[PDB]
């Protein structure tokens, strides 16, 4: 399986961060191939310093 | 597209209400289930509700 | 493109905006409006980065300007990207302006009451 | 009696609807000819789709 990265645009004035985070949802609610009712909200975000600054 | 529409911004983020803090800064998703996830997108404006 | 913080006033913002419009560069900014002015007109302009654009392709219904030596009848509302869109346009009609009216102006954003005073140029 | 229009020029930014508004006010309260005080506020206004758009 393929791995997936979620390119935040945090340099730009212009980005689209929801466009990213439903991005980032929609991988987890799709891709879980677990055939139940999934919440894609339910789901951890360790950062770094940088990122979050 | 329709979210994103400048019309549509500034309104909401003029208006001070739980119904305007929840759809600009809050999570869009508070539908049903459609077999797959929990809840759809859902937007209010003008009376209509939009849905994805 | 005009860096952040690049001036201390709006009366040296629109100076500057003007002196590059002059030179064949083009702005707009219109779809992301609320990312680019600053609170008031006194804070630091503008508050983020903006990049110049290839096309022009813009162009409005209603007529501009006003009148000869006016861009918009006085006490004129309009949203203030379409403002920037609209000063623009003229000047690259042979337009020149003389001062731009925000001395007593309170609210920047997303409506304001800016004007301009134009002239012919040489 | 002749008949009286008023025009509100929507297409135009720099209309002034309240001028408008007023003459219509100002029409109503002096054209009654009743030697009474009127209010000029107390009318109908049907309006078409185009000009409520």
């Amino acid at each position: 399986v393929e791995k997936k990265t979620v390119y935040f645009d945090l340099d730009n004035p212009n980005a689209d961060i929801d466009a990213s985070i439903e991005e980032l949802r929609m991988h987890m609610e799709d891709e879980a191939k677990t055939g139940t009712v999934i919440n894609g909200e339910e789901i951890h975000v360790v950062v770094d310093r940088v990122f979050f600054s | 597209k329709l979210v994103k529409h400048p019309k549509i911004r500034d309104a909401y983020l003029a208006q001070q209400t739980p119904l305007a803090w929840q759809q600009i800064t809050g999570s869009l998703r508070t539908g049903g289930t459609d077999g797959v996830q929990a809840h759809m997108n859902t937007f209010y404006y003008g009376g209509v509700k939009f849905v994805q | 493109m005009i860096k952040a913080k690049t001036y201390p006033d709006f009366k040296e913002f629109v100076k500057g905006f003007i002196a590059n419009v002059k030179a064949g560069k083009r702005y707009d900014f219109r779809t992301y409006q609320e990312a680019i002015l600053p609170l008031t007109y006194s804070s630091y302009w503008p508050e983020a980065d903006i990049a110049e654009v290839e096309k022009f392709d813009y162009k409005p219904d209603y007529k501009v300007p006003f009148s000869d030596d006016l861009l918009y009848s006085i006490g004129a509302q309009m949203r203030t990207s379409d403002f920037f869109m609209d000063l623009q346009y003229a000047i690259i009609n042979g337009k020149d302006v003389d001062t731009v009216y925000c001395e007593w102006l309170a609210r920047v954003k997303p409506f304001s009451m800016l004007n301009a005073k134009l002239k012919d140029a040489i």
